[PDB]
């Protein structure tokens, strides 16, 4: 909410905490490992009846949009 | 085999990677706009000149009875002979929309009128096609033969989308490989057939391909199943013993290993080849001519126009012929500023 | 996300369980793609969308099932295609571009028929008509000349892909309103019905005038284009 980028998160992290003897924010990797349940591609869920040729996986994230684009030269690029 | 650099007044911002380029009664008709026409010519289709070393394009008109096309992307490309009945045609089947879809229907184009105002009129026909119809695919091939003597056409090579079995979802914009069958095509009726024969190891895809006197041998492209760009040119032999129309079909040794070729007549059955791409990334450079008679095809190393600099540093490009030995080609004028006009274009002649 | 309601058991066609409070808030606006390529191409644009568009379709039927508050619960959607401007609007619509005689996205008149009557009009577009009327054009069934048959398949002359809903811009809304009340103003200075036909000098003469008493009496400067708050 702040566009607070990571280098500067963990400075300011590590500033308070060693300041005030306390843990008042957390540090990166387990707010990050917190963070990987709000992303698509964490819950299960079903759908009845199937989907139309659709990929009946559900875990699967952040996919790239060409959708497997034989990467030929000859083609269209 | 001489190259000139030409320029497009204006009409620029009109040119896609692929299209396709037909002569008829004169004049040369380019095909494919990029995207759906405008309100400028709802056809699409132009009238493209050269004139003074500039590049001139009008637009194309049609009768009432005349069915109206899409600009396909890459479809194949095909020359009926001028007789009975209407000489002459071009058949158009069937290549990829604006939109990532196939036709999978044959169209043919012909010249009505003129002028008057040395105006051009065509029209196309669709035809139906029953069957046993040939799938959808694009970048396929498809020639035309007179088997004694009646006269028909034969289809073959293109890839493909998986059936909507496996269409994925993720893979949605992957093709594949159709499978090598040949398909026969008669006009009247449209009653297309399908054949194979153990030979037809396997399709592939922008393989050039020639035929003279019912007989057919199709040139070098690319397989993607295999990765690789076999050298065979394949030969078959096709007759409609009524009311049989069997083939028989055989691998030579010797076909040049280039992908998506440029080819001109410069006369009756002889054929100037730029040819664009020989290996996965090295483009094509040389310029080769082929002679084909029932002796069988002959090959020889014409010589290459010395290329430009720009041109022979650019990744991929591409062209087409205007006729008669003469030919354009097109290379993506990547520089800066974009005019946005990114394609520099080449005239280049033989002797 | 814009809306849930209910529909069990009896007739009970709705009750919102729950609506946004404010759409217009990015606060509130998911992204679901983004692409490295101009709104200019059809090529790229539908190359990446497809996998979507199908998506979007075999996702009308089926009924989703989720674990939710600790319940195995089913959903089924509704889906509107709105936010998109004219340009686009069209781009995915198949109409021509852009002042042609049709004009409106809903009432497929033209100008001269929206001259005549001006409020009755029925909406009659919708996506799959248009797919039909795509097919009247392709085909061609009475080789109809080629105006002629721009006349009678309206407008449709290239095949759409994207079935959605669309509306007014709420945004702009105002533009037109704006521009003709000034041009009100400017020819109400002039007595344009008095001499019926004036070139540009009179036109800049009555524009300056005017600026000039809106800058005395309301006190605003005179502006090249209308923005929202120049309108307002
Ligand atoms: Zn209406």
């Amino acid at each position: 909410n702040t566009f607070l980028s990571c280098s500067q998160y963990h400075k300011m992290y590590r500033t308070v905490k060693a300041t005030s003897g306390r843990q008042i924010f957390q540090p990166l990797h387990t707010l990050r490992n917190a963070e990987k349940e709000l992303l698509p591609g964490f819950h299960q869920f079903e759908w009845q009846p199937a989907l139309k040729n659709v990929s009946t996986s559900w875990d699967v994230g952040i996919i790239d949009g060409l959708s497997g684009w034989t990467v030929s030269v000859d083609d269209v690029p | 085999m001489s190259l000139q650099p030409l320029t497009a007044v204006n009409c620029g911002s009109l040119v896609q990677p692929g299209f396709s380029l037909l002569d008829l009664e004169g004049d040369v008709y380019l095909f494919g706009q990029k995207g759906w026409p405008k309100r400028s010519c709802p056809t699409g289709i132009f009238g493209v000149r050269i004139k003074k070393g500039e590049l001139k394009l009008r637009a194309i008109s049609f009768s009432n009875n005349s069915s109206y096309l899409p600009p396909l992307r890459c479809p194949a490309i095909a020359h009926f002979e001028a007789q009975d009945g209407k000489p002459e045609c071009y058949l158009i089947h069937g290549g990829r929309t604006p939109n990532n879809e196939l036709s999978s229907s044959l169209y043919m184009l012909s010249v009505d009128s003129r002028g008057c105002n040395r105006k051009v009129t065509l029209r196309c026909e669709e035809k139906e096609l029953v069957g046993d119809v040939p799938s959808a695919r694009y970048g396929h091939t498809l020639s035309v033969i007179n088997s004694r003597g009646k006269t028909a056409c034969v289809l073959f090579g293109g890839r493909s989308y998986m059936p909507p079995t496996e269409r994925t979802t993720q893979n949605w914009n992957s093709v594949v490989d159709c499978p090598p069958q040949v398909y026969l095509i008669d006009l009247e009726f449209g009653c297309c057939t399908a054949h194979t024969l153990p030979e037809l190891t396997d399709g592939q895809s922008f393989h050039v391909a020639l035929a003279r006197q019912d007989c057919v041998y199709f040139l070098g492209g690319h397989i993607l199943s295999s990765d690789c760009r076999p050298s065979r040119l394949i030969r078959l032999h096709v007759e409609l013993l009524l009311g049989s129309p069997v083939l028989t079909c055989t691998i030579l040794h010797e076909g040049l290993t280039i992908t998506s070729a440029i080819a001109s007549p410069i006369g009756y059955h002889e054929y100037i080849i730029f040819g664009g791409y020989q290996s996965e990334t090295q483009k094509r450079m040389e310029c080769t001519y082929v002679g084909l008679d029932d002796v069988g095809v002959h090959m020889e190393s014409r010589e290459p126009p010395q290329w430009t600099s720009e041109i022979s540093h650019s990744r991929t490009w591409f062209g087409g012929s205007l006729g008669k030995g003469t030919a354009l080609v097109a290379i993506p004028s990547e520089g800066n500023p974009t005019p946005p006009e990114a394609y520099h274009f080449y005239q280049v002649s033989f002797q | 996300i814009m809306s849930i309601s209910i529909r069990l058991e009896g007739e009970d066609d709705g009750i919102t369980i729950f609506q946004e409070q404010k759409p217009n808030s990015e606060l509130s606006c998911r992204p679901l793609c983004l692409m490295f390529v101009d709104e200019s191409d059809h090529e790229t644009l539908t190359a990446i969308l497809g996998p979507v568009v199908a998506e979007r379709k075999a996702m009308m039927e089926s009924r989703l099932i989720i674990s939710v508050g600790g319940l195995l619960r089913s959903f089924r959607f509704f889906f509107r295609g709105t936010g998109y401007d004219e340009k686009m609007v069209r781009e995915m619509e198949g109409l021509e571009a852009s002042g042609s005689t049709y004009i409106c996205t809903l009432c497929d008149s033209t100008r001269a028929e929206a001259s005549q009557n001006m409020v009755l009009h029925s909406i009659t577009r919708s996506h799959d008509e248009n797919l039909e009327r795509y097919e009247i054009w392709r085909k061609n069934p009475f080789s109809e000349s080629a105006d002629e048959l721009r006349d009678r398949v309206k407008g449709v002359s290239a095949k759409p892909f994207m079935e959605t809903q669309p509306t007014l811009d709420a945004l702009h809304c105002d533009i037109g309103n704006a521009t003709e009340f000034y041009k009100i103003f400017q020819d109400e200075i002039g007595e344009v019905y008095q001499k019926p036909n004036p070139s540009r000098e009179e036109r800049r003469r009555w524009r300056s005038t005017l600026d000039k008493q809106l800058r005395k009496k309301m006190k605003l400067k005179p502006v090249m284009r209308m923005n929202g708050n120049y309108a307002r």
